[PDB]
């Protein structure tokens, strides 16, 4: 596990090495949810964005 | 984007009385003579 995101802290600084790029060309990351709705709010059709920012590469 | 008050439901029954207590009936047939 590399990182954990929140509504309080969305943001999080992660480093993938040799270990990681198995197959040497693939990174394969699963994403997994905690929640709480709201009381008595109904919804439908709400997205959820995710975005990615490269720092250094080497 | 609904906000419910969540109190919308029931349960009803119902009670009657529809007669008195009590019945009289008489049967008195002598005569004082
Ligand atoms: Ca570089
Ligand atoms: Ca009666």
């Amino acid at each position: 596990t590399k990182a954990v995101l929140s509504l309080k802290k969305p943001s999080a600084v992660i480093i993938l090495d040799n270990d990681d790029y198995s197959s040497t060309n693939k990174i394969q990351l699963k994403v997994e949810a905690y929640y709480e709705a709201k009381e008595g709010m109904l919804f439908d059709s709400l997205p959820v964005i995710l975005n990615f920012q490269v720092l250094s590469v080497s | 984007t609904t906000q419910s008050p969540l109190n919308s439901f029931y349960a009803t029954g119902t009670a009657q009385a529809v007669q008195e207590p009590i019945d009289v009936e008489s049967h008195l047939d002598n005569t004082i003579a």
